[PDB]
């Protein structure tokens, strides 16, 4: 719950710390939702797929992949982020997850069942420069607003 | 009126504890809460009660040692003085909540038993016959962090802890924890005989009873032995359950 306090006319800023508020108003603030839709269920190794999902309260989002350890960052490319429209939806063009350069993509190259999740810009290099450049652990990834879904990679076909 | 939220009567992280306090304090302006252990260390904090006398302060850290910690809630009565104002080191009739904090700093400095502090605190403030102030008492064992799986069984009626689950029907898993209900989460992992994970679910809500339940479907599961793994950034518990086509009933 968040409150707003007003003060009588003519009061100074410094002198208003102790005096009681003439009136007040309160509002509630909750955390939004950030989920992925398309990178779910199945994935052919080496194939290209789009990034589909929604983000109610987000500006920059990053995609991470985890398998028995750290969440290795996936280098999507330009600025490692996706903007969100007014409809609380973010999208990306067709991207080959394994094709792209980075150690994050290397986990998905081998056949198996893994996990992929998205996270808002609340990380911001877990404190520092305004860029998503880390490999957030389980505690760091879960602490912020995020969501993950199970994914498994299937070998190629013809 | 006061209350303390304990996951199992204990606070798991000794280094950084956390308790939630709420209650009704009508007619008061501030409420003081004190924590003392068996050694004799003391931690205090004042709580600003709102207009309608319903104070609720959340995420209160405890900087005491491992063991048993008893908690007290202080409230100045009608006199708006701590008891009679007769502090051993404070002035007369000026004994407020802030004034009593100065007296607390002398308690931990001296080599006093934690049990002695219980006698001293009650005697100097409440046990005095002319005192009008009120307190409430609560205790909890400050132990280390805990996270464990208690019972796994299908939607049927069972509480023993282990039950084979037929594929196609949802099965519930129940475990105990001491973490904060919202600031933390429990992630599960279900893996087959050769490290093929099949399920992954997380929960970040559970009442003050400490019990949490996680739902996973068995639609595409295969009969055999499956491993259930739960972690929260701390010690990880593992349990194994059997999967059968149909159960005996």
């Amino acid at each position: 719950e968040v409150d707003l306090e007003v003060y009588d006319a003519g009061v100074s800023a410094t002198a208003a710390v102790g005096q009681d508020a003439t009136n007040d108003i309160t509002l509630t603030i909750e955390e939004g939702g950030t989920t992925l839709s398309s990178p779910t269920g199945q994935y052919v190794v080496g194939s290209e797929v789009d990034i589909n999902g929604t983000a109610t309260s987000s500006d920059s989002v990053a995609i991470y992949v985890r398998d028995d350890g750290d969440w290795q960052l996936l280098e999507i490319g330009g600025d490692n982020e996706i903007s969100v429209d007014s409809d609380d939806t973010f999208e990306e063009e067709d991207i080959a997850l394994s094709g792209l350069s980075g150690d994050g993509s290397s986990i998905l190259s081998l056949t198996g069942t893994y996990r992929i999740g998205v996270i808002d810009a609340s990380d911001a290099d877990v404190g520092g420069d305004g860029s998503v450049d880390d490999s957030l652990t389980t505690s760091e990834f879960t602490s912020g607003v995020s969501s993950s879904n199970s994914i498994r990679v299937t070998d190629q076909a013809l | 009126t006061g209350q303390f939220t304990t996951i199992n009567g204990q606070v798991a992280p000794v280094e950084t504890g956390t308790v939630d306090i709420n209650g009704t304090a009508s007619g008061a302006n501030s409420v003081l809460v004190i924590f003392v252990d068996e050694r004799g260390n003391v931690n205090y904090q004042e709580v600003s009660v709102d207009s309608d006398g319903t104070y609720d302060e959340d995420d209160i850290t405890v900087g005491l040692t491992q063991g048993r910690v008893t908690a007290h809630i202080l409230s100045v009565g009608r006199d708006s003085a701590i008891g009679d104002g007769s502090l051993p080191s404070g002035p007369s009739n000026g004994a407020t909540l802030n004034d009593l904090t100065g007296y607390l700093d002398t308690l931990d400095q001296n080599n006093n038993n934690g049990e002695q502090i219980n006698e001293l605190i009650a005697s100097e403030t409440v046990d005095e016959t002319a005192s009008d102030d009120l307190i409430v008492t609560e205790t909890f064992r400050l132990a280390e962090s805990s996270t464990s799986i208690d019972s796994i069984y299908p939607d049927a009626a069972e509480a023993a802890g282990i039950n084979p689950v037929a594929t196609g029907e949802t099965m519930v898993i129940a475990g105990s924890t001491n973490l904060k209900p919202d600031d933390n989460t429990i992630s599960i992992e279900v893996t087959n005989e050769d490290g093929t994970s099949v399920a992954l679910e997380d929960t970040d809500e559970w009442n003050n009873d400490g019990q949490w339940m996680v739902e996973i479907d068995t639609t595409d599961f295969e009969t055999g032995t499956f491993t259930v793994e739960a972690d929260d950034g701390d010690n990880t518990d593992t349990v194994n359950v059997e999967v059968v086509s149909e159960r005996e009933d």
